[PDB]
């Protein structure tokens, strides 16, 4: 499978 | 006092949010064991280096397909 | 031969990323240039640190738990 990579940056969103 | 307000020295980000509708970071501040929210303006300009260890961290790459 | 910072050029935006190297690499454009290169992350972190910050905060995506 020819495949192709995009970053991403993940954050957990917090409260308040 | 809040936030940059308090005099403090940042020591790492332990998180953040969007839902004020502006990005803000949730900041621990050298020798305290109470964080609060900062602006992730005021963040970028008085700390960037540990603005950008906290996405660097968290950086990681999806595929398609 | 002179690539990245070597070029002596002015970080116009950083447009992709890898660590497949074993360290972070950017991949920079530059202005007043049509080209593009790797460079160290840990160099791009400190001679622009606001390209850097500008390429995160665009690729942010959420997810939540209690």
């Amino acid at each position: 499978t020819n495949v192709s990579l995009y970053p991403v940056v993940k954050i957990r969103r917090l409260s308040l | 006092p809040r936030g940059f307000a308090r005099g403090l020295e940042p020591e790492r980000i332990i998180g953040a949010t969007d839902s004020s509708g502006e990005l803000m970071f949730l900041m621990k501040w050298k020798n305290s064991d109470e964080a609060d929210l900062v602006p992730a303006k005021e963040a970028n300009v008085k700390c960037p280096q540990v603005v950008i260890s906290f996405y660097e961290e968290r950086l990681t790459w999806h595929s398609y397909p």
